[PDB]
């Protein structure tokens, strides 16, 4: 069948962006298969090569003044232009978080147990979860995750803590995020 | 931090192209290179931001003639098959006949190249079914979304098919409802 | 304002 090498070349224009466009950094870097080798760092004023195998694109463009220059004002023309661009629906983008609460089984009390904080369908990425047994921060019994992507612009994550729950225990899990004034809690009663 | 990235690659002998901006990981858009049209991640994208899909190709143009040049200064190496991992899960905790969307995340691997197929009691399924492009890593592997809308019942066993030159046969992610 | 812009690829020799 088709039993061919396969040569992959990849181009990657990184605007990297910190406290909004007050200071910018831009990245353009060459990628052959899996090793880049030639990389302008705005930070440095010119290409340079990331392996051997780059040096002659290097050498060959930083000889051409006139494309360092226009690549230098990238960092306006480009890199600032495009963050005014998308930042309405970017930068600024919001989605609440649907926070839900239960057990991993159906335990009879008095036995282990994982309680699930189910934390879904939010956006930005940045979050803190936190669990309470009758309103005492737990912070041992803790697995997570970690943040996971779904690929539409939301993230979804699991936090959940190892118990074993008595009946009267109270267990509540506070979710903070950018897109809420004050901290969402959901409340599980054993 | 922010980070916004143009991302372009271009594969031979495949002749794949593809231009997408990206923004903390998520896309933007991406250039139909077929229909020479932009393509929002998010449709309400487009009604504040646009973008001339024509200049994409140019730049293709010139990736495909780096490439043969790179192909060759590198004495012909070609690129090394590192084969995915593939997981599938819910866009949100599963309740019985409550309507859910299937997520097959495919991740770090390269080349972008793969054949994904759901299938649902062991039979494809393509109705309500979408994809993402390829989108890029900072390892410079790939990553993948492919999406089921479903209805979860006890009755039901998906997998999510995916191939790879990578493995050395069809891999199958199991997902099922467990009473 | 308003639209995006893109970053040209520089070519190589020979």
């Amino acid at each position: 069948g088709d039993t061919r090498p396969r040569f992959l070349w990849q181009l990657k224009f990184e605007c990297h962006f910190f406290n909004g466009t007050e200071r910018v950094r831009l990245l353009e870097r060459c990628i052959y298969n899996q090793e880049e080798s030639v990389r302008f760092d705005s930070d440095v004023g010119e290409y340079r090569a990331v392996t051997e195998l780059g040096r002659p694109d290097a050498e060959y463009w930083n000889s051409q003044k006139d494309l360092l220059e226009q690549r230098r004002a990238a960092v306006d023309t480009y890199c600032r232009h495009n963050y005014g661009v998308g930042e309405s629906f970017t930068v600024q983008r919001r989605v609440e978080p649907k926070v839900t609460v239960y057990p991993s089984k159906t335990q009879p009390l008095q036995h282990h147990n994982l309680l699930v904080c189910s934390v879904s369908g939010f956006y930005p990425g940045s979050i803190e979860v936190r669990w309470f047994r009758n309103g005492q921060e737990e912070k041992a019994g803790v697995v997570s995750t970690g943040l996971i992507q779904n690929g539409d612009w939301t993230f979804q994550t699991l936090v959940m803590l190892e118990t074993v729950p008595r009946s009267g225990e109270v267990y509540t899990c506070q979710v903070e995020h950018p897109s809420v004034t004050s901290p969402l809690t959901v409340e599980w009663r054993a | 931090e922010h980070v916004i990235i143009q991302a372009e690659f271009y594969l031979n002998p495949d002749q794949s192209g593809e231009f997408m901006f990206d923004f903390d990981g998520d896309e933007i858009f991406h250039v139909d290179m077929a229909k020479k049209e932009t393509v929002w991640r998010l449709e309400e994208f487009g009604r504040f931001a646009s973008f001339e899909a024509q200049g994409a190709l140019a730049n293709i143009a010139v990736d495909k003639a780096n490439l043969e040049i790179m192909t060759k200064r590198s004495n012909y190496t070609p690129i090394t098959n590192v084969p995915p991992e593939v997981t599938v899960l819910t866009n949100s905790p599963v309740e019985l006949r409550e309507p859910n969307v299937l997520i097959c995340f495919i991740d770090k691997f390269t080349p972008p190249v793969v054949n994904v197929t759901w299938l649902r009691n062991g039979k494809p399924v393509t109705t309500g079914v979408s994809e993402t492009v390829f989108l890029p890593r900072e390892d410079h592997l790939f990553r993948k979304f492919h999406y089921l809308p479903f209805l979860p019942s006890t009755e039901d066993v998906y997998d999510c098919r995916v191939e790879h030159w990578g493995l050395d046969e069809p891999l199958l992610k199991h997902w099922e409802f467990d009473a | 304002v308003s639209k995006m812009r893109m970053a040209t690829p520089l070519l190589m020799q020979a």
